[PDB]
RNA sequence: ACGGAAGGGCACCACCAGGAGUGGAGCCUGCGGCUUAAUUUGACUCAACACGGGGAAACUCACCAGGUCCAGACACAAUAAGGAUUGACAGAUUGAGAGCUCUUUCUUGAUUUUGUGGGUGGUGGUGCAUGGCCGUUCUUAGUUGGUGGAGUGAUUUGUCUGCUUAAUUGCGAUAACGAACGAGACCUUAACCUACUAAAUAGUGGUGCUAGCAUUUGCUGGUUAUCCACUUCUUAGAGGGACUAUCGGUUUCAAGCCGAUGGAAGUUUGAGGCAAUAACAGGUCUGUGAUGCCCUUAGACGUUCUGGGCCGCACGCGCGCUACACUGACGGAGCCAGCGAGUCUAACCUUGGCCGAGAGGUCUUGGUAAUCUUGUGAAACUCCGUCGUGCUGGGGAUAGAGCAUUGUAAUUAUUGCUCUUCAACGAGGAAUUCCUAGUAAGCGCAAGUCAUCAGCUUGCGUUGAUUACGUCCCUGCCCUUUGUACACACC
């Protein structure tokens, strides 16, 4: 073992470190009143404090480790 | 295996006249002092506070010289200068029975085997055998001296067919007797001074006793008979023999000595140190008692101190 | 991240191993020692093996 | 309890073993010598052999509780049921634990080899030994190890 | 590390209430015996205090052996609990 | 009375043999029938490493052993004399157990 | 120190006289060479090469092709509760149900992230920097103070002419006397005990119940405790016994040696364990959280996961296994041991009943063990029969098909069983190893490694010899004398 060739191509890329986006929290603001949209998640554990993120007719929670998929 | 320092008891205000201990509880020590009291202990084994008093015994008011517990570890019987004897238990104090009738001081009290009978050698030249109601059965004479210590045999055989009693005063002379006959059955001599301490063997056969001069020779009573004579070279106060292996252990002026008897030497010479105490006199144990283990020995000193040594 | 330890270590020599050393390599196992060979000579005095024959 | 009394007797033979080497490790700077196990029912028992004890036993009874406490949660002992005592030595001029500690600790605090050797081994000859011998080894003084060795009155190795 | 805060509690609830810690020289052990969180949290949070002090290591026979000292006491005093509160073996 | 058995694993002859001594010593002094000690032979555990770390020099090769010496006493007494036996005779190297039954 | 110098002794790691062999054949097991992506590596005369306890499918694992993670502690600085950061559904991607990384937008939230220092780990290097351990010099008997003597001195004597011993073991002689280590003594094991201590976890005899024959009162049995008695056999505590006892013969008349008798035992009773002073650039940094110095430390030389390699084959070498057959092969029958191991929160040794040609499967049971496996009913061996001098029915290499077991996984056949395939090898050249009595040799069994694999090793028992009771001829060793231009010491 003297070095290194590296065949492998040169991936020095990291993961995504939780991209910083801008304030990310509103309900919906009304002249003062506040309507619910992304809607709660239905586990137990979940009392109605997570949103449910849509991509693409999916509705994935991040309360979970994995699961959250009621889908519509 | 050597004898070493595990701890001190202080819970007196004079010297502790006598041990005693019971197989029932092997963390029971019952010792009398010359604060007219008597101090059942607690025992924890750990360092060297070792544990605590449990009981607190008083109603005597003379020096307490003897105590000595029952088989079960719950009565205790006093002997004491104020001519009479009490019963008591460990659990409230709470003395049952007194038992008065002695002219003088009682030296030695010591309890028969099941709880039989109780007898008592006194400073009158009398040994009073009594019941546990306080009524005293007979009483023996023939000592010219007034007793300095008596004591019961333990019998290897449970009741074969009696019980004896022995008895040492300061008329250099050892006396054997059968309370069942109330007669004199053993004239021991060949001691030069005033006897004041004598203990049987847990085997039953073997006596030792020892005196002012110091010298600890033995007898076989059951064949009647003296082995031999040492001497620790100075005055000696009392004696102890160990319940499981063979050891005999002897309160001496200068300290204390162990002597293993089957090949007869000295062992270590026990000699605590008491922070000073360099001009005049250093204390001394006065009465000592090995445990039901036979493990731990505790020594009663003068100074107001019960030692406990432990073998490693 | 559910790889990391994933392969199974129920037997073998890299499931057992010397509790002085932590060495895969001369186990003495019998008596359930589970002791190194070259571990268990230095010390087989203080466990009670001696040499006598 | 329902183990063999081959596998039984070689466990706590190697639980001396662990004890010891960390008895060592730990007061290595308290002139430890050794330990023996007490096997009973009714609260088994440790005896530590360390020539300083009352650095052993610690304020207000530290430092030995803490090593108890350490014992038990170990080797999964019930509470209440392991206890250490510590007697000192008997004649430390005679155990060669000791000596070779204070061998080691005099050679750390930067005393010469042959100053730190003749003062032990005329302390064990002192200590009424009939014969000792001490023997340091590995680069001393150069780059190209050695080894000298001290010897006072006579040893048997038969 | 990652160690997560109501686990450091519980590592430090134990140093505090018995300030003697073993924990079994085994990474990713899969739910140490005494504190319920993994073993790999308890080596490395103690670790952690150990290199700014608090508590001293003696490891021998693949076991740790973690003791709370007497400037662990105090910091980890207005960490977790009020004071008047005797860590180890100390009271009696 | 109760029908018992104290049996005791040991490995030193004389740490032993005076214990056993000492077990009967306690059980003729008043009068029961003894059945009294049965010596089992003994264990002998050898382990065998070759003598060295890596395998250079001659093959030279060990046997550290350990021994193991088993006594066995069935006695029969009632119920409060069973228990100050097993109290007394406690001491270095040798295990004791009592089979109830 | 060496000598193809001399004198005196010793050694089956020397020979003699022999035995069994190895080297010749097939195989499997290490080493080299070649090959390879890698075929990891250390060790090269004794004192490397079935050694690293190294019988590697993964792990081990150190090597190769790839994919993760920080388990980078702490101190400072910067970002940062208008979010420091972690995790992830689905798809792409990937060997991959690795949120590796990307698309999307959820969650977490102050422990983290980046930078600066450091920390840690390394089966990375250096055993020619070391510790410890081991091997060897060295299966031998050697080594050193004190005081005194000799010499200017390095040094020498003591520590020796002779005899004796396994022995620097002793008798002795003596400018030495008195000592210490080594040897011996010691400890363990195998031998003898009708003597003690007593054993339903070892046996023995009688007594009860009961079976088969004979019947006449007997023989062979069974009966988990039916009961009684004992310790010869078995066990293990304390002991005894051998010290060359007695006699004879040899020597300076001593240490001793030889012969015979008695004895269980006459070689130090057999075998071990332990084991001097001095030394080796002997081996080990790949046993160690033993360690100095150098290197690396995030795309890591850390660690983990998936595959592969260590086993790859024109050839050479070392340790072995199976054979070349009739003193044998095959089929029935007899049946004879010893050393040991074996599972509580875990599947260990397995009896017995059933199914299956076998391998094996299934239902239970005993055992944490002088209790059960187990009397380990082992093998060689012994009868009876087939074979008939024929590479044959010796040999089972190589190869094909199938059935099972362990394992997450059996392909590069793990291994076991069944059928078929039926090679070389006709007693092995030069060389060369080991061995003197319950020994060599033949034979199998337990344990280590183990999940599965023993042609290996550590021990054990079965059967059991021929030849010596010597010598320095070859190879070495100890002492003395002697020569030396050698001291890195005749390489
Ligand atoms: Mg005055």
């Amino acid at each position: 073992r003297k070095k290194k060739v590296y065949t492998t191509p040169k991936k020095i890329k990291h993961k995504h470190k939780k991209v910083k986006l801008a304030v990310l929290s509103y309900y919906k603001v009304d002249a003062g009143k506040v309507t619910k949209l992304r809607r709660e998640c239905s586990n137990p554990t979940c009392g109605a404090g997570v949103f449910l993120a849509n991509h693409k007719d999916r509705l994935y929670c991040g309360k979970c480790h994995s699961v959250y998929k009621v889908n519509a | 295996e050597v004898l070493v320092l595990r701890g001190t008891l202080e819970g007196h205000n004079g010297w502790v006249t006598s041990l005693a201990t019971s197989a029932g509880q092997p963390n029971l020590l019952l010792s009398a002092s010359r604060d007219k009291t008597l101090i059942s202990w607690k025992l924890t084994g750990d360092d060297q506070k070792f544990g605590v008093p449990v009981r607190s015994f008083k109603g005597h008011s003379h020096i307490v010289q003897d105590c000595t517990l029952t088989a079960d570890g719950a009565y205790a019987l006093s002997a004491s200068w104020d001519k009479t004897l009490r019963l008591w238990d460990v659990a409230t104090g709470e003395t049952y029975q007194r038992f008065v009738g002695h002219k003088s001081d009682v030296m030695s009290v010591d309890i028969d085997k099941k709880a039989s009978m109780i007898i008592s050698g006194s400073r009158d030249k009398t040994i009073k055998v009594w019941t546990i109601k306080g009524q005293c059965l007979a009483t023996l004479l023939g000592h010219n001296d007034w007793v300095s210590q008596v004591r019961v045999v333990p019998n290897e055989k449970a009741d074969d067919d009696s019980v004896t009693i022995i008895s040492a005063g300061n008329d250099k002379m050892v006396k054997a007797w059968n309370l069942n006959q109330f007669q004199i059955e053993a004239d021991f001599i060949g001691h030069n001074s005033n006897i004041n301490t004598l203990t049987a063997s847990p085997d039953g056969t073997l006596i030792a006793s020892a005196g002012k001069d110091g010298e600890i020779m033995l007898w076989n009573l059951a064949a009647k008979k003296a082995m031999y004579t040492l001497s620790a070279q100075d005055e000696v106060f009392s004696l102890a023999f160990s319940p499981n292996r063979y050891w005999l252990a002897a309160a001496t002026a200068t300290g204390i000595k162990v002597f293993s008897l089957d090949p007869q030497y000295l062992v270590d010479d026990l000699r605590p140190e008491f922070a000073g105490y360099s001009k005049a006199a250093e204390p001394h144990a006065v009465s000592l008692a090995w445990s039901a283990d036979g493990q731990t020995l505790f020594a009663g000193y003068t100074d107001n101190v019960i030692r406990v040594w432990q073998v490693m | 991240e559910n790889v990391w330890f994933s392969h199974p270590r129920r037997y073998g020599k890299g499931s057992r191993q010397c509790r002085v050393c932590s060495s895969h390599t001369g186990l003495i196992r019998k008596y359930g020692l589970n002791i190194c060979r070259q571990c268990f000579r230095e010390k087989a005095n203080d466990i009670g093996f001696n040499k006598f024959r | 309890a329902l183990i063999s009394k081959k596998r039984k007797l070689v466990a706590d033979g190697v639980f001396y073993a662990e004890l010891n080497e960390f008895f060592t490790r730990e007061l290595a700077e308290e002139g430890y010598s050794g330990v023996e196990v007490r096997v009973t029912p009714t609260k088994t028992e440790v005896i530590i052999r360390a020539t300083r004890t009352q650095d052993v036993l610690g304020e207000n009874g530290r430092r030995i509780n803490e090593l108890t406490l350490l014992v038990q949660k170990r080797f999964k002992y019930a509470p209440g049921t392991i206890v250490l005592y510590a007697e000192r030595v008997q004649d430390r001029g005679l155990s060669a634990v000791a000596q070779a500690e204070s061998m080691k600790f005099k050679l750390l605090n930067g005393l010469a080899i042959r100053r730190a050797a003749y003062g032990v081994v005329r302390y064990v000859m002192e200590s009424g030994a009939k014969g000792c011998e001490v023997v340091v080894s590995g680069k001393l003084r150069a780059a190209r190890a050695k080894a000298m060795k001290f010897a006072d009155g006579f040893l048997i190795h038969s | 590390m990652l160690m997560p805060k109501e686990d450091r509690n519980k590592i430090h609830q134990y140093l505090f209430q018995e300030g003697v810690v073993v924990a079994k020289k085994d990474f990713n052990q899969a739910k140490h015996e005494e504190i319920d969180t993994k073993n790999l949290y308890v080596i490395k949070a103690l670790q952690s205090l150990t290199s700014k002090g608090y508590v001293k290591t003696q490891f021998s026979w693949q076991y740790y052996y973690y003791t709370l000292t007497e400037e662990g006491v105090e910091y980890l005093r207005e960490y977790l609990n009020l004071p008047e509160h005797i860590v180890p073996g100390t009271y009696i | 009375i109760i029908k018992i058995r104290i049996t005791l694993t040991s490995t030193k002859v004389k740490q032993l043999e005076n214990v056993s001594s000492n077990i009967v010593k306690n059980a003729e002094q008043h009068n029961l029938v003894k059945k009294g000690p049965v010596r089992l032979p003994t264990k002998v555990l050898k382990i065998s490493t070759r003598k060295t770390p890596n395998g250079e020099g001659s093959k030279t090769w060990e046997t550290y052993e350990m021994r193991i010496h088993k006594r066995y006493i069935d006695l029969e007494a009632p119920v409060q004399i069973v228990k100050r036996i097993t109290q007394i005779t406690i001491e270095p190297g040798v295990d004791v157990e009592v089979v109830v039954a």
